[PDB]
């Protein structure tokens, strides 16, 4: 399964 | 930065006059992700320009590959014109089996 | 060193053309099996290979939300980028995400990956130890901090080690026939006897897989670089690949330069000449 930008932005 | 696309106009199968085939215009090492690839047969453009890919390498350097079904002959000249940002003008690359 | 599950992501801020084009690509070794191209009719996660197609609705769905969500988080990133660089609101850009896990034959991943690149340059990347970030430019520095306290690596690390390794062996174990199929190169040099008193030997290496390879030339034992020429590993379409390296030689030395071909499928490093 793909990873996910865990809503932990720049 | 803005890197230059390294074009390669080759064939999916070893060339044989009369024997159908696929012509690939694997473009690589280029940035930004915008680019225009035209597969030309005798100067004119090839209608069913079947293109595929759209990803990138470890060094981020984008890549994509165009590919039209074709058939060689001694005469019919094939090439692949790539227009990209990093360059000032659309570089056209002709097909050369003999390598 | 053997297999991997690499996921490729690209956010492309196209000012005025609407919301940035967002795209996800899934990989195992050198094989794209899943895709997600924002500009699509049915915006579901696409089975870009037949082997994965065995996966149920639970999968494709559990993935669409994954992609779609990330698209939004990226939008933010893109937006935030300009700020970090005082850049014009009307300027296009690219945010690249490359996350994966290189798992060994036995089963333990040899390396986990979670990296970033704004346009082309490296932005921030989770180091080898899988527990610390790297700041290319000053902008990334903010991010390292931000991510340190938030413990961003912890959340990732467990994926690269978790579902990545876990889903890797599964993607293989259920489609290994289709996958695995290793092929060796069938090299051979060519000799163009062009004029200008200099002839060039070209060492091709064809029909191989995986793509990843190594190719060189050796003049009487001497290693040579600033003279060599090698085209990117172009794909042969038929699961196989091609490639080559050339060296100009003064017409009459030929036997002095030799090509080398190292690849998994090969037992020992293939050395040849003309």
């Amino acid at each position: 399964r793909g990873p996910g930008r865990a809503f932990v932005t720049i | 930065m803005q890197k230059t696309p390294q074009i390669q106009v080759y064939s999916r199968h070893p060339p044989e006059n009369g024997k159908p085939n696929i012509l690939n215009c694997y473009v690589t090492q280029f940035h930004p992700p915008h680019i225009e690839i035209q597969m030309l047969k005798n100067g004119k453009k090839i209608p069913k320009v079947e293109m595929s890919d759209m990803s990138f390498s470890k060094d981020w350097s984008f890549y994509i590959l165009a590919h039209t079904e074709f058939t060689p002959t001694e005469t019919d000249t094939y090439a692949c014109r790539v227009k990209h940002a990093s360059m000032a003008e659309p570089k056209t690359v002709y097909w050369d089996r003999d390598m | 060193m053997s297999h991997s599950l690499r996921y490729f992501v690209t956010a492309v801020s196209r000012p005025g053309f609407g919301e940035p084009r967002y795209m996800e690509v899934g990989y195992v070794d050198n094989t794209e099996f899943v895709r997600f191209d924002s500009d699509a009719e049915n915006p579901r996660y696409e089975p870009r290979a037949r082997w994965i197609e065995q996966e149920g609705p639970e999968y494709w769905e559990r993935e669409t939300r994954r992609a779609n969500g990330n698209e939004q988080s990226f939008r933010v990133d893109l937006r935030t980028a300009l700020r970090y660089y005082n850049q014009s609101a009307g300027g296009s850009h690219t945010l690249q995400w490359m996350a994966g896990c290189d798992v060994e034959s036995d089963g333990r991943l040899l390396r986990g990956y979670w990296q970033f690149a704004y346009d082309g340059c490296d932005y921030i990347a989770l180091n080898e130890d899988l527990k610390t970030w790297t700041a290319a430019d000053m902008a990334a520095q903010i991010t390292r901090r931000k991510w340190e306290q938030a413990g961003a690596a912890e959340r990732d690390r467990a994926y690269l080690e978790g579902e990545c390794v876990e889903w890797l062996r599964r993607y293989l174990k259920n489609g290994n026939a289709t996958l695995l199929a290793t092929d060796p190169p069938k090299a051979h040099v060519t000799h163009h006897r062009r004029p200008e008193g200099d002839v060039t030997l070209r060492c091709w290496a064809l029909g191989f897989y995986p793509a990843e390879i190594t190719l060189t030339w050796q003049l009487n034992g001497e290693e040579l670089t600033q003279e060599m020429e090698l085209v990117e590993t172009r794909p042969a379409g038929d699961g196989t690949f091609q490639k080559w390296a050339s060296v100009v030689v003064p017409l009459g030395k030929q036997q002095k330069y030799t090509c080398h071909v190292e690849h998994e499928g090969l037992p020992e490093p293939l050395t040849l000449r003309w």
